[PDB]
């Protein structure tokens, strides 16, 4: 079935605080422009991780009944999503189409980054699968809202009450599927699949920024936080 | 306990 007024409704709005983040162009310029060593690459991730969480913070605040949520319940979705949410974000990023070749060389430029290979592979392999899947920023950004949203997190003590708050946002992404690629039943499916190849990247986290090729791996105290280091 | 995690949830 097609959106109701409601969830064309739900969806602008969702979208509205989504287009809040950091332009794609942006992000690729920087990378593209000129190489860096592995610490400079470092510092980069870092300020780009400590500006993805601040913008994830409104979004996650403006999505419908997260202020209702227990105080404890909040935190812990935020814990429980913000590498998720910048893993995902990263391959819509890394998706964005651009002019021949940029493509390649944005790929080899955050290979050399300082990332250990064990990680390089189920990243690209991540990114390149999502990439297959041709989401519009609508499915990107429900689908972030759905990580966000998750009563599967460790530690939620009500996971019911976030059950409710998830439901629309599952309902409207599945009617996107329908709408967007309806010669792919299984679209949103493939969807809820990728999830689960999120959350096994959010399980190696730490590993992946302390195996990062530097000597000293220095975090903002808000990335010491959200990111289990330090 | 993360005061910048709370600061961000409560503030606005
Ligand atoms: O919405 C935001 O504001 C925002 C969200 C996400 C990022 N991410 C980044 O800057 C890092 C950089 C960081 C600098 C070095 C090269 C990769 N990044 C990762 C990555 C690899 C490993 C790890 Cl642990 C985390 C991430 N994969 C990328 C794929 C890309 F196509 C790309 F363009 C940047 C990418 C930026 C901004």
């Amino acid at each position: 079935m097609e959106l109701t007024p409601d969830q064309q409704t739900l969806l602008h709005f969702i979208m509205d605080s989504y287009n809040k983040q950091r332009m794609p162009q942006e992000i690729t310029n920087k990378i593209l422009k000129e190489a860096f060593s592995a610490e400079e690459n470092f510092l980069i991730l870092t300020e780009m991780a400590t500006n993805h969480v601040q913008v994830l913070v409104e979004f996650t605040k403006k999505l419908p009944g997260f202020q209702t949520l227990d105080h404890e319940d909040q935190i812990a979705l935020l814990k429980g999503s913000a590498v998720e949410a910048m893993f995902l974000r990263s391959a819509e990023i890394f998706n964005k189409k651009l002019p021949s070749g940029h493509s390649d060389l944005l790929e080899a430029r955050i290979r050399n980054s300082g990332i250990s290979d064990e990680y390089i592979t189920p990243m690209f392999s991540f990114y390149k699968s999502i990439g297959e899947l041709k989401m519009t920023q609508e499915e990107y950004a429900l689908l972030t809202a759905i990580v966000i949203l998750s009563p599967d997190r460790q530690y939620i003590k009500d996971r019911e009450a976030v059950e409710k708050l998830q439901e629309p946002l599952l309902d409207v992404l599945q009617k996107l599927c329908k709408i967007h690629q309806p010669e792919n039943p299984q679209h949103f499916a493939c969807l809820l699949g990728r999830l689960t190849e999120l959350r096994t990247f959010n399980h190696h986290h730490a590993e992946m920024l302390m195996s990062w090729r530097v000597n000293d791996h220095k975090f903002t105290p808000l990335l010491c936080e959200i990111w289990d280091v330090q | 306990d993360h005061q910048l995690l709370r600061y961000l949830l409560d503030k606005d």
